[PDB]
């Protein structure tokens, strides 16, 4: 079901996508 | 506003599609039975919209 | 207010003014009740508006006679009778037949006496059949069981549904107190009203005048005797 | 209470004790229309179809 | 009919008035305290100058 | 459903309305990056 | 067109994901919006392109 | 204890909500959220299936032996009815009553015939199906819907199907079980 | 006891009985179920209560406006009327792109009139009602005669 | 009958609380 | 960022360590803002998305989709709808929209100055300056004056709006002639918020509801007018807490108070909230099962009128309290509804049932048998009948949702009030760290208070 | 605690005599008919439909 794996591919893709911006600030500069 | 409660009526169904009872189809029949009983006079239709 | 002043407001106007209540006056038309046409009429926008409720009520006292009192009304304003059909036949000298079928036809009410006693009763003219010259319209019609055969009494037993004895006191169950239990007593009862036509617009084919009637009160399904009621008032319809 | 013309009775000059005591709820014909003591005709029928519930419950 | 009412139970009026003397009532109540409030006003401190408030 | 010059988006669509209930996780990601400070 | 609007669209979600990640980290980075600054409107100059693009390509479907 | 395997990211087995059912004589499929009840109303009874959530629902066969071997042998579907007319219960208040509403007086329960047809099936038999709403003085349910179907089998014996189903759960969807079971309804 | 009673009622399922149990299966379709379908696939009952309407408007109304009932003139042009909205689409749906236009256009210019009518029928103004009437029968023609 | 005595003992819990109120014991500081 | 030694704030109260950065601070509303027109994009689309035409609005769990169709983008008569995409250009038009007030709530949060009172001084405030908030008050008066307005030029010019009560059924309606009688507008405010009052929420046409916007947006332009070129008066010095939280505090009573009149007005009201989309109200589906057993009943030949119910007081038609002929049992609480398709068999006496023995229509019977099916009872994992009810359908109504979830949400504001009201009247007293321990105030009264 | 008897002798003695309590006994006969089928297996009790306690068209 393509429709539904796609759905989750775009979860992963987001929900990490707030801690990475973490993750990255806290390794380079590190001003948060 | 009548959002209610969880209704689980009728959820654990076995293959052959039918219903097997849990602990809130036994509360089920503790509710239908009181409201079946409540304001006995004044309901002249069948769903008990208030 | 008339009739045509009525059907002129809009029904948030005449909404919680209590002129939802009444029987429209008929302003225009004379009191020669002659020039009314014979023949026969159907009979609809039938309504009766009562003014007065007096209730036959034995005297409190012992050497007492007893007569119909003042009662002022527990339920609002849920007492006029309103829009019923019917058949109206008037004769070549006066003689007249007042008839009416469908139509809002009953109004349970309650009323208290002065001392405390809450009576209740269905002010009803209901299969009204009448007869007689336009100063009287004698006729008897029924008066139905207050409560239907499915009622319940705070006991859950009742005539059509219901236990039939006192369960919740199981040695005695079923004894003496077979009045109220046993039986629960739906017979319907007949009273006898009184109509009198009062003024004519022909032009319009609009009729009013007063009513009497004497009715029973109420039976509490076969438990307690029925009181007889004098309602008078005025009533009011159109033949076309 | 139920606006089908029964009366329930709550008092203890009626035959109640504390426990099955009680000021009735306002009767269903009102519903949540306002009902004070000036908008009946008679202080027993503000009596009788609930209005002391609505009084306490307003104040 | 039968009994008197007052009629007002669902007619949706202003503040809940039918007597204009009503409408008095809420006029005179608030008028006469109103002018007590406002003769007493002295007494309430002068708040004249723009930073004279409960402030933080 | 969505018009259909957009219609292989809507996967993406299935997964939007739940992204602000993630903005107030990240605040305390963020405050336990700088140790709830 | 129908393809060329999805394309235009699957860049524009790329580009949105290239925002929503690197803009956060271009600002709070010491002295990165500094020199960063013309990555980040080179960014949001093809962001705010693209969706005029797929806008005025949703007219001609 | 036997060792199948759980049913993990598998097929179900079924989604129909009927169960079919082969009795003596007939074959019919059952609402399949219904269950026997150990209740024989009349006089013939072979099965009863009841609705879990009310006793209300339910649905009840009848094998009664017959000297007849057609159903028009029986009169026509009007006179049918008025002979089995003791599947719709008895009025068990024989008390006098005119406040009721919208009933003849004495009456707190009256029947109303709403569809009757003659369809047939495969062997050759006809049915004599009836759709009635009984009504009630306290109104229960809104009503109540019958669902009356007979035939005589090969053996010399009347097969009655009646389906009860409450009006309140009728437009809520018992119907689909219901009619699903009705048509279902065939004597072998 | 006493056997419960039958009632021959098998006709009222042919004149209106099974209406509402149609309105309450949540397996057919709205448009099946509000009436929509059935209104867009015979072209005949549509054709049947737009004849009906203008016979509650051309005769029923002004009868009620000359006596001034006004609550009965409002609800005149909404009890029966009340689907003349969707009937006059459907019979403007079955004709030519340029004719569809021009049945569109008329029907819109009856909206116009009616809902001029019902403001007039609002404020109990009689002068007004009892002329903004005899617009609304004018464009009431004007679309009748392009629609059928 | 038991309705006055159901009154007495409403009135008798009222006058306690009456009394805890304005007759209480009142808390000296230090 | 920030910590706790340099503000005196944990971790958990740390949006209060911006009260008085004020570019800290607008960030922090910018990307706020951000995120309710990013939900108002987001859910917009996820509706699109799974709306399905044939099916109810209302029953598909579509809350967004009814504004924008009572607004008329795609609805036809009766509630149809005609097509889906007006309410794609409204998803988008937000999703986008959110980038843009996300970047500079990004920006003024992480880049842009931390207070704007040095470098910018048009809009740099401090929260005791009486003047500069009333300014600032003023300027968003004028905006939620001209956003009033475009609900009227929608209204009156830019296609109308959707009125339930037009003549034929409901459609769209371009409301030529909104009601500015201040007598009429006026008069709900001032109306009691009982039975057959309601308050605001019995507003029975759209020509009140335009008329009535056409009110509010002179006033917030004028009364926007009237704060630039005023302060507050010496007795508004003498009333009021001048801090920030306590302004916060005042927006919170003001805004729960709001919370509880749309969640009244969405449970009760038809005509802003139109049954078609949103469903039938409380009163709507109770009065529709009364009705539809009278129609049940009539064709099984039985006399509505004359039929007494089990308690004498009639089965189908009883009188109201005040004298209208209305519907009989429990519905009887619900007399004072009114509804489009019920108005239509409704004379001056109450219901005439002379009218409604002989002319009840064939669509009112479709539309009040809808409408009995979808009562706004259901539960709270979407079942849809009464708490005795099986696992069937899959509905909660929208009403049945907008009205629990904007009391809550009312609720919890109004405790937002008395949180911050009662912090900042005493965060400007001095008081709200603890009692001084030196010189405690009870210490140096009289005992036996 | 089941029952007051005083005021099950006056409403068995009286047929308008209703209280919140004798609502109470009424819910609890609702209660104890319609559940025992189902919570009490073991007592084997079917109860066919029209010997349950009903109110009116509920
Ligand atoms: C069906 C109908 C129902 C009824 C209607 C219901 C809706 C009514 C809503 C109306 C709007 C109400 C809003 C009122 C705001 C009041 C705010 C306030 O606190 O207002 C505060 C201000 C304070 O004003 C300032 O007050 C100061 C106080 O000074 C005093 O103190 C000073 C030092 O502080 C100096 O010493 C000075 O000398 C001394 O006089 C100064 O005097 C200033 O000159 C003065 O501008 O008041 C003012 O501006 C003026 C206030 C407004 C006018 C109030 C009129 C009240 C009613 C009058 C009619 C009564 C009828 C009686 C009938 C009798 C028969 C029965
Ligand atoms: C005096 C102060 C009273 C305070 C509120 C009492 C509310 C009483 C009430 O019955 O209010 C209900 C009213 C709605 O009233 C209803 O309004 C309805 C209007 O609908 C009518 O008009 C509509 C027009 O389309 C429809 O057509 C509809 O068919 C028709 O019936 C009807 O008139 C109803 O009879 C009428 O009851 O709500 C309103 O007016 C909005 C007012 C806000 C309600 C706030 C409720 C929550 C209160 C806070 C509780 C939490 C506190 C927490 C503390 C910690
Ligand atoms: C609506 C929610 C909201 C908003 C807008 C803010 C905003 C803010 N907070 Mg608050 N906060 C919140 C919720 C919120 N907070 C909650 C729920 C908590 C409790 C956990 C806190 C606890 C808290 C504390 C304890 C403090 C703040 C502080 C701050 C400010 C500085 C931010 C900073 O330096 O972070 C730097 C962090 C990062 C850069 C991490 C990356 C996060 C980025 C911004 C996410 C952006 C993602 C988005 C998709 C980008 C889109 C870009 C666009 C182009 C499309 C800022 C204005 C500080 C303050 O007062 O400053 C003086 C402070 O000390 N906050
Ligand atoms: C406040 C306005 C509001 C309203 C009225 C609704 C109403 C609805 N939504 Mg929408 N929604 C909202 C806000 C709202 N939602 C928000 C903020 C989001 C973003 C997360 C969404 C995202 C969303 C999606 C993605 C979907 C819906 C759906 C629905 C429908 C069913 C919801 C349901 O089953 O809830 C079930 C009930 C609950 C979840 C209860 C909520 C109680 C919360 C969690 C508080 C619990 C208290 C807890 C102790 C506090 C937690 C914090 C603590 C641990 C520290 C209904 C029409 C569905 C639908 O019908 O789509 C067509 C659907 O798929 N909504
Ligand atoms: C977002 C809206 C908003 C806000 C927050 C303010 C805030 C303020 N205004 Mg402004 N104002 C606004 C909109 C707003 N205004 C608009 C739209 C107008 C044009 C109509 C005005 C016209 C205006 C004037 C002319 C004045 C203010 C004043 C004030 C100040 C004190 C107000 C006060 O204490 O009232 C307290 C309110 C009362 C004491 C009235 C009694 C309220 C009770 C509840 C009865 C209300 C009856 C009423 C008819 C409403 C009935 C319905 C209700 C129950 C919901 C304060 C700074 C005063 C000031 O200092 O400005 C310089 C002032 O003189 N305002
Ligand atoms: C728009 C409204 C608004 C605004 C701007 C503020 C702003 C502020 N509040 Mg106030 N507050 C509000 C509403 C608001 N509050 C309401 C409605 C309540 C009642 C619930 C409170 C109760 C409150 C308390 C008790 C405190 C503040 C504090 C503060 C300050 C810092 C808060 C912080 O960093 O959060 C940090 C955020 C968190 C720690 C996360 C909390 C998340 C909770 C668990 C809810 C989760 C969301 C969930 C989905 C909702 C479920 C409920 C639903 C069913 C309705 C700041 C001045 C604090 C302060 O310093 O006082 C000045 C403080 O102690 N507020
Ligand atoms: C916590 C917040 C809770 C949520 C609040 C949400 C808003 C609710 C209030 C706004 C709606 C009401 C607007 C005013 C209505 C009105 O004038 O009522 C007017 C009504 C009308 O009163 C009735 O009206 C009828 C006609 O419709 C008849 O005339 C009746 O005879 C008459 O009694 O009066 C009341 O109901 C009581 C009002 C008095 C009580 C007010 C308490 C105030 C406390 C202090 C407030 C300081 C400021
Ligand atoms: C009518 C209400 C409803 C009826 C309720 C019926 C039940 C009541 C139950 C509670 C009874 C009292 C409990 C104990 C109170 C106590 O100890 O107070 C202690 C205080 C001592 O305070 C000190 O008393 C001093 C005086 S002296 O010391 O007592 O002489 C004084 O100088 C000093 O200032 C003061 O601090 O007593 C007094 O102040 C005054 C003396 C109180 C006398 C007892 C009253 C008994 C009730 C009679 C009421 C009428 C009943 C018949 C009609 C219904
Ligand atoms: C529109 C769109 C987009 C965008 C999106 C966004 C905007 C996103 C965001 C997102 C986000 C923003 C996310 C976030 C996330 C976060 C998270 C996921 C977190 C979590 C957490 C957890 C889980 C944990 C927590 C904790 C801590 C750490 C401390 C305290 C305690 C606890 C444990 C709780 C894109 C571009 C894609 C494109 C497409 C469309
Ligand atoms: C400060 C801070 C914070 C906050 C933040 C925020 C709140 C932000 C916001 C943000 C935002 C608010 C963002 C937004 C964004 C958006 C976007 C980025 C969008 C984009 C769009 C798109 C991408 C679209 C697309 C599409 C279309 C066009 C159509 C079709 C469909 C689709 C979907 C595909 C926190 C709390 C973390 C903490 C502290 C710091
Ligand atoms: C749109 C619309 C409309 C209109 C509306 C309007 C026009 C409104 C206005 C409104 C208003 C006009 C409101 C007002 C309000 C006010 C208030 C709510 C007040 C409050 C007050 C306060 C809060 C105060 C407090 C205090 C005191 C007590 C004294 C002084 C100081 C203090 C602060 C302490 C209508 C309905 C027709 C229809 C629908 C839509
Ligand atoms: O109010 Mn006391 O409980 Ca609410 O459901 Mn209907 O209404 Mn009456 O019944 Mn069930
Ligand atoms: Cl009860
Ligand atoms: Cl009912």
């Amino acid at each position: 079901n393509i429709e539904l794996a796609l759905t989750l591919v775009s979860l992963v893709l987001v929900v990490s996508a707030g801690p990475l911006v973490v993750v990255l600030l806290s390794a380079r500069g590190g001003n948060l | 506003f009548n959002l209610n409660g969880f209704n689980f009526n009728q959820s654990v169904v076995d293959s052959q599609g039918r219903v097997l009872n849990t602990w809130a189809d036994i509360i089920n029949r503790a509710n239908l039975g009181m409201e079946v009983m409540h304001e006995r006079n004044a309901h002249n239709f069948p769903l008990d919209l208030a | 207010l008339t009739f045509d002043e009525i059907q002129g407001l809009t029904y948030l106007q005449v909404k919680g003014s209590g002129i939802a209540n009444t029987c429209p006056v008929l302003e225009s038309g004379t009191t020669n009740l002659k020039e009314l046409k014979a023949g026969s009429y159907k009979l609809e926008n039938f309504c009766i508006e009562p003014t007065s409720f007096t209730v036959k009520e034995e005297s409190q006292f012992k050497g007492g006679e007893t007569e119909f009192v003042k009662t002022k009304l527990m339920t609002r304003l849920t007492y006029t009778l309103d829009a019923m059909s019917g058949s109206f036949k008037v004769g070549s000298d006066g003689s007249a037949e007042l008839k009416e079928d469908d139509g809002i036809d009953y109004a349970a009410t309650t009323v208290q006496l002065p001392g405390g006693e809450r009576v209740a009763f269905l002010f009803t003219i209901k299969q009204f059949d009448g007869k007689g010259t336009l100063d009287g319209i004698k006729g008897d019609f029924l008066v139905p069981s207050y409560r239907g055969s499915s009622f319940l009494d705070p006991k859950g037993r009742g005539g059509s549904t219901g236990y039939d004895n006192a369960v919740a006191l199981p040695a005695r169950a079923d004894a003496e107190e077979l009045l109220k239990e046993n039986v629960k007593i739906t017979k319907a009862l007949k009273g006898s009203a009184v109509f009198s036509v009062a003024k004519v617009d022909p032009v319009t084919g609009e009729i009013a005048g007063v009513f009497e009637s004497i009715q029973p009160s109420d039976t509490d399904l076969g438990a307690k005797p029925p009181k007889d009621i004098k309602v008078t008032g005025l009533w009011y319809a159109q033949l076309k | 209470i139920d606006g089908i013309r029964e009366p329930v009775s709550g008092s203890l000059l009626y035959g109640n004790n504390i426990i099955t005591g009680a000021v009735i709820p306002t009767s269903n014909a009102i519903g949540l229309h306002f009902y004070p003591i000036w908008e009946a005709a008679s202080l027993d029928e503000w009596l009788y179809n609930g209005g002391p519930y609505q009084l306490i419950v307003c104040h | 009919l039968v009994d008197e009412r007052m009629n007002g139970d669902g007619t949706g009026r202003p503040f809940g008035v039918n007597d204009p003397v009503l409408g008095w009532v809420l006029l005179g109540v608030f008028g006469t305290m109103w002018a007590i409030w406002f003769i007493g006003q002295k007494d309430l401190g002068d708040f004249e100058d723009a930073d004279d408030g409960l402030k933080l | 459903k969505l018009p259909e010059a957009y219609a292989p988006f809507a996967p993406i669509v299935d997964v939007l309305p739940v992204i602000p209930v993630f903005f107030i996780l990240l605040a305390f990601v963020w405050q336990a990056a700088v140790s709830f400070r | 067109m129908t393809s060329i609007l999805q394309v235009a669209l699957l860049a524009l979600i790329f580009v949105s994901f290239a925002l929503v990640v690197g803009v956060p980290v271009v600002f709070a980075t010491p002295n990165g919006w500094t020199d960063n600054k013309g990555a980040v409107f080179s960014g949001l100059s093809l962001w705010l392109l693209l969706v005029f693009v797929v806008g005025i390509l949703n007219s001609f479907v | 204890a036997y060792g199948d395997s759980a049913n993990v990211f598998g097929k179900v087995t079924n989604k129909s909500g009927f169960v079919p059912y082969a009795g003596d004589g007939f074959a019919l499929l059952l609402p399949a959220k219904w269950n026997p009840s150990k209740e024989n109303d009349f006089p013939g009874v072979i099965l009863r299936y009841e609705d879990n959530f009310d006793a209300v629902n339910n649905l009840v066969v009848i094998a009664q032996d017959t000297d007849k071997k057609a159903i028009a042998d029986f009169g026509s579907q009007d006179k049918f009815l008025e002979s089995v007319s003791y599947l719709l219960g008895k009025q068990a208040y024989s008390g006098e009553t005119q406040s009721e509403g919208g009933f003849a007086p004495n009456r707190v329960s009256a029947a109303s015939l709403l569809d009757v047809s003659t369809t047939t099936d495969k062997k050759g038999k006809t049915y004599y199906k009836y759709e009635l709403l009984v009504r009630s003085a306290d109104g229960d349910e809104g009503g109540r819907h019958q669902l009356i179907g007979a035939t005589v089998g090969s053996d010399n014996k009347l097969y009655i199907i009646k389906i009860q189903i409450g009006d309140k759960r009728w437009f809520k969807g018992a119907k689909k079980e219901a009619m699903g079971a009705f048509d279902s309804f065939t004597v072998v | 006891l006493t056997p419960v009673d039958l009632f021959d009622d098998r006709s009222v399922r042919d004149r209106g009985f099974d209406l509402i149990y149609e309105a309450r299966d949540l397996d057919l379709p709205q448009n099946v179920r509000e009436g929509f379908t059935q209104a867009r696939a015979s072209l005949d009952e549509t054709k049947k209560r737009v004849k009906e309407s203008e016979a509650r408007i051309d005769a029923d109304l002004d009868v009620f406006i000359q006596k001034s009932y006004w609550t009965e003139a409002r609800e005149q042009l909404r009890r029966q009327v009340g689907t003349l909205r969707f009937d006059l689409n459907t019979l403007a749906s079955t004709k030519e792109k340029e004719a569809k236009k021009a049945a569109l256009g008329l029907r819109k210019e009856f909206i116009q009139a009616v809902e001029d009518l019902d403001f007039a029928l609002r404020e109990k103004d009689q002068a007004s009602a009892a002329k903004k009437l005899e617009i609304t029968k004018a464009k009431l023609d004007s679309v009748l005669a392009a629609v059928l | 009958m038991e309705a006055l005595v159901y009154t007495f003992l409403l009135v008798g819990t009222l006058g306690i609380i009456f009394f805890s109120i304005f007759f209480r014991d009142p808390p000296r500081m230090i | 960022g920030r910590d706790q030694e340099t503000t005196g704030f944990a971790w958990w109260s740390g949006n209060a360590r911006l009260i008085n950065l004020s570019g800290k601070l607008l960030g922090a509303h910018v990307a706020h803002a951000g995120l309710i027109v990013f939900w108002a994009g987001a859910m917009n689309l996820f509706e699109v998305s799974h709306f399905v035409p044939e099916k109810p609005m209302y029953e598909q769990g579509l809350i967004l989709l009814p504004h924008i169709a009572t607004l008329g983008y795609g609805v036809g008569p009766g509630g149809e709808i005609i097509d889906t995409f007006p309410y794609f250009v409204s998803g988008v038009l937000h999703l986008i929209s959110s980038a843009v007030l996300g970047f500079g709530g990004v920006y003024h949060s992480l880049i842009g100055p931390e207070t704007l009172e040095e470098s910018y001084p048009f809009f740099g405030y401090v929260w005791k300056d009486k003047n500069k908030m009333t300014n600032i008050l003023g300027y968003h008066l004028i905006m939620l004056g001209l956003g009033a307005w475009l609900l009227v030029w929608k209204a009156m010019y830019f296609g109308g709006v959707y009125d339930t009560w037009a003549p034929g059924g409901g459609d769209v309606r371009v409301i030529t002639n909104p009601t500015t009688n201040a007598a009429v507008i006026f008069g709900y405010l001032v109306k009691s918020p009982f039975g057959g009052d309601g308050w605001i929420c019995s507003v029975d046409n759209m020509e009140d509801i335009i008329g009535g916007h056409i009110w509010i947006g002179t006033l917030e332009i004028l009364g926007g007018i009237w704060h630039i070129y005023t302060t507050p008066w010496p007795w508004a010095r003498r009333a009021f807490v001048w801090s920030g939280e306590a302004y916060l505090s005042y927006s919170l009573g003001a805004i729960g108070v709001m919370g509880f009149i749309a969640c009244c007005m969405s449970w009760f009201n038809n005509t802003a909230y139109p049954s078609e989309f949103y469903g039938p109200t409380g009163p709507e589906a109770s009065q529709s099962q009364a009705f539809t057993f009278l129609v049940r009943d009539q064709r099984l030949g039985a006399n509505v009128a004359s039929a007494q119910g089990p308690t004498g007081l009639g089965k189908y038609l009883m009188r109201s309290p005040t004298g209208e002929i209305i519907f009989g049992g429990e519905t009887m609480r619900f007399w004072d509804f009114r509804g489009p398709w019920l108005e239509p068999l409704r004379g001056p006496n109450g219901l005439d049932l002379n009218k409604l023995k002989n002319d009840i229509q064939p669509w009112q019977e479709r539309r009040a048998a809808e409408y009995m099916t979808h009562a706004p009872l259901g539960s709270l994992n979407s079942v849809g009948g009464v708490a005795t009810e099986i696992n069937a359908v899959n509905f909660v109504s929208p009403r049945s949702w907008l009205a629990c979830s904007h009391f809550c949400l009312g609720f919890f504001f109004f405790i937002g009030h008395l949180w911050h009201a009662g912090r900042a009247r005493a965060a400007a007293a001095g008081f709200e760290k603890g009692i001084d321990r030196f010189d405690e105030p009870v210490l140096s009264m009289r005992p036996l208070d | 605690a089941y029952d007051f008897v005083s005021q099950e002798i006056r409403a068995a003695e009286d047929p308008e005599f209703e209280t919140f309590y004798t609502k109470n006994i009424l819910l609890n006969e609702g209660i104890r008919a319609w559940m025992a089928a189902q919570d009490q297996p073991h007592e084997r009790l079917v109860f066919p439909e029209e010997v349950l306690p009903r109110g009116n068209a509920l």
